[PDB]
């Protein structure tokens, strides 16, 4: 509600294709990355077993623009996609 | 005599016992009857991983 | 054991290690130090059925301590100062 703009990173949580751009709001897992890797040197098990597929730009354009009512969401106006 | 048991002495019940028969073991069976039949124990040592 | 690239001085036991630190100069006095939980280690040397060694099988940058024998690998990891 507070701001104008968002970048979100995605770790698998909502669909990359090329059909349908993704929503601001999402739900369902991230997904689990087969080279799943730790690290030690801070005395604990720091684990990493996901990574990011895209990364994308939201704009609250009801909170930029004029006459703009419903705030259904921040509006995707940009993604990247990555593939491993 | 091949077995795993506890002991039935009076300061042994919680002594652990293995046990073994030699003639098992086919210790005889490795080398040709023709070298000899007298064949008997010189040493005996024990690795307990 | 240290995770410092220094090669420390160490005798491992089931249940504890005795670790004594590189300084760089010398060593630094001996500490022993205790294993958690129920966690039991290898010691090298006491089964010749299988490999102990210390190696990174994790790609951490850290030596392991790893039990090698037919059927399975075990790698304890290392969080440093002695712990596994």
């Amino acid at each position: 509600a507070d701001w104008l703009f968002y970048l979100v990173f995605d770790y698998g949580e909502r669909s990359n294709n090329l059909k349908t751009p993704p929503a601001f709001s999402t739900t369902g897992s991230w997904l689990c990355r087969q080279d799943r890797f730790s690290r030690y040197e801070y005395g604990f098990e720091i684990r990493t077993r996901r990574l990011c597929r895209q990364v994308l730009m939201y704009h609250h354009l009801q909170a930029l623009d004029s006459k703009i009512t419903e705030h259904n969401g921040p509006t995707l106006v940009s993604r990247l996609i990555l593939n491993y | 005599n091949n077995n795993l048991a506890f002991g039935a002495g009076t300061d042994t019940k919680t002594s652990l016992q293995a046990s073994v028969s030699f003639a098992d073991l086919k210790i005889r069976e490795d080398y040709p009857a023709s070298l000899g039949k007298i064949r008997r124990i010189k040493q005996i040592s024990v690795t307990l991983p | 054991l240290m995770g410092a690239g220094l090669s420390d001085l160490v005798l491992i036991g089931p249940k504890s290690v005795r670790l004594y630190a590189n300084t760089r100069d010398g060593f630094a006095k001996g500490k022993d130090v205790v294993q958690s939980g129920e966690i039991t280690l290898p010691v090298p040397g006491a089964d010749p059925r299988k490999l102990v060694a210390f190696s990174d099988v994790l790609g951490s940058g850290q030596a392991h301590l790893v039990e090698v024998s037919a059927t399975k690998v075990t790698c304890w990891p290392n969080l440093g100062r002695g712990r596994f």
